[PDB]
């Protein structure tokens, strides 16, 4: 069978959700349908999936495939958890539910990294990312490997610098530089809102994210005042991919298909059409 | 022993000759770090072709260095025979180049700035990119956004912009309907190697360079050029390899934890950033 589960998850500009029009409950423009799982309390289990309408970056590139690749697919929002994260020996996330094969596939801005791939296999990657560092214009910061950062309380009053955890980010902090990582813990930032109000309001020195989504929030920043330092420099690069289940079918047409979606320019394009800044 | 192909490709692959007693000559990184060489064997230049041994190193050396070490496989390297990468070439299409080699055998793996795309991966197995690749655009320390500047979308004899004669860029360019006004300028003014374009660059005879974002970089390195704009027509260099080869998986996870861990970074700050 050609008809695919298939896991996402709202990141803009990357995956968007929108309400479904209720008088058609149909998707339209560039959107298409994707359901999330909503309680209907907290005393059970019990839940309901919602209609919605999702669109984005990796949308487009999604509605590519589906087309090239011959395939349908029921698309839903991941619930248990986010990106990925191993919590007690078992993957979380868009990543546990490619593990779990309850999804064939996960499409989203999910990085590529070495853990993940030992369970997943993950398709060439369609994005460049990597980690970045966002301060507010003037901020002085070399780079990952600062000192202000490796070696915080060695400055008085220490660097104020966190992340978003339970990501890639976080897992490549954790496990490069474990005293910028005990660190770090207590800037934590619940989501990448939280984190850009926290710096352009002085609560906090630096913000260490995935590196296309901080330097599309970079490019729409109003005032053009938080800017990733270098100029947008990505540590330890790697990209967005689709996770597949270990030896997927699928995962060779899929290969060659981003691949063709370069070759034509479509990337290009692609990229021009949802990542361009303002700044 | 694993038989490496690669490419004469600065600042990826140096390629210079042995000393007279056939050694590499010792020298040093801007870090201050020992060049790590290998013997490299290779032809020398409707000519016969004399292989010799030479000696390679830089970037992609490195990261041979590193992959056997980690992967725990002995290697040989020699520069590709007929100094090309690899495209399809009509005898019934058949590989040249670096693609060819691998295919028919005389070489296990391709350790080189080898540009995966569409072509190339029907027909071998790419790693995940050990780097990430673009085009951007050269010029003297001038104002150009990138692809999408009025200057390049408009052409005007007022600024010239070109790149290599049968290059890559040049066939990419070629195949875009969309870039056909910016294809039809620079057929006008097109190099016929990028040393070449580079220096027209310096002597105000040619306004921007289109070409690889990375040696572009290692040539601002020198500056009275930069590069300029915002990256375009991006992709990656990847480890080749044919589709059965047992060593693909640790390959490719191998160059995953270099990235993680900062090696490749390292690398960029000693070959292509200065
Ligand atoms: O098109 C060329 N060379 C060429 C020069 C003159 C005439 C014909 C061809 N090189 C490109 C493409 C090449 C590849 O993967 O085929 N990689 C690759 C890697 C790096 Cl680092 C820099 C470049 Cl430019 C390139
Ligand atoms: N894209 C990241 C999430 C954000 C981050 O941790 O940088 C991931 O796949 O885990």
């Amino acid at each position: 069978d050609n008809h695919l589960s298939i896991v996402t998850l709202e990141e803009a500009p990357f995956v968007i959700v929108e309400d479904i029009d209720p008088l058609t409950e149909t998707c339209v423009r560039n959107t298409v349908p994707c359901r999330k799982f909503v309680k209907i309390n907290n005393s059970t289990n019990e839940g309901m999936n919602v209609k919605k309408c999702c669109k984005g970056f990796c949308i487009d590139i999604l509605k590519k495939l589906s087309r090239t690749v011959k395939f349908t697919y029921d698309l839903y929002l991941v619930t248990n958890g986010k990106h990925g994260k191993k919590v007690n020996n078992v993957w979380n996330g868009m990543i546990g539910e490619v593990v779990y094969q309850r999804a064939v596939m996960a499409v989203g801005s999910l990085t590529i990294n070495e853990e993940r791939s030992e369970v997943v296999d993950f398709s060439v990657p369609f994005v460049e990312t990597g980690i970045s560092v966002m301060v507010s214009r003037g901020t002085q910061v070399t780079g990952l490997s600062d000192k202000k950062f490796q070696r915080p309380h060695d400055y008085s009053p220490p660097f104020r610098f966190g992340t978003v955890p339970n990501g890639s980010t976080e897992r490549n902090i954790r496990n490069n530089y474990p005293y910028m990582h005990q660190y770090m813990t207590r800037f934590n930032q619940r989501g990448v809102e939280d984190a850009l109000v926290s710096l352009k309001t002085g609560k906090l020195d630096a913000f260490i994210y995935d590196a296309a989504v901080l330097n599309y929030k970079a490019g729409r920043d109003e005032g053009c005042k938080l800017v990733t330092i270098g100029s947008g420099y990505i540590f330890a690069t790697t990209g967005y991919g689709i996770a597949l289940q270990k030896g997927s079918p699928w995962k060779r047409q899929i290969d060659l298909a981003l691949l063709q979606f370069v070759g034509d320019g479509e990337m290009e394009e692609l990229e021009t059409l949802w990542l361009t800044g303002i700044c | 022993r694993l038989k490496i192909v690669t490419i004469h490709q600065e600042p990826f692959v140096y390629v210079k000759p042995t000393m007279s007693d056939g050694t590499c000559k010792e020298e040093f990184t801007v870090n201050g770090d020992p060049v790590k060489k290998v013997i490299c064997t290779g032809p020398n230049d409707g000519s016969p072709r004399h292989t010799v041994p030479q000696c390679c190193y830089g970037f992609c050396i490195d990261l041979l260095i590193k992959l056997a070490r980690t992967m725990n496989f002995t290697y040989e390297v020699h520069l590709v025979a007929d100094g090309k990468f690899g495209t399809q070439e009509r005898v019934k299409k058949e590989w040249n180049g670096m693609m060819g080699e691998l295919l028919s055998g005389q070489a296990d793996m391709i350790v080189a700035p080898l540009t995966i795309n569409n072509e190339r991966a029907q027909y071998i197995e790419f790693s995940k990119p050990f780097k990430y690749q673009g085009l951007t655009i050269l010029v003297k320390k001038t104002r150009i956004t990138g692809i999408n500047d009025p200057r390049l979308r408009n052409p005007s004899d007022k600024f010239i912009y070109a790149t290599v004669k049968q290059s890559s860029v040049d066939i990419y360019f070629r195949r875009q309907v969309e870039l056909s006004t910016m294809y039809r300028h620079m057929e006008k003014h097109n190099y016929e190697s990028a040393a070449e374009a580079i220096q027209a660059v310096r002597d105000n005879k040619l306004h921007a360079f289109i070409w690889d974002s990375a040696v572009l970089e290692f040539e601002a390195s020198q500056c009275d050029l930069v590069t300029t704009g915002e990256l375009f027509f991006r992709s990656g260099f990847g480890i080749g390899m044919r589709k059965d080869s047992p060593w693909k998986q640790n390959v490719s996870l191998s160059i995953l934890k270099s990235h993680e861990n900062g090696f490749m970074e390292d690398l960029d700050k000693t070959w292509v950033r200065y």
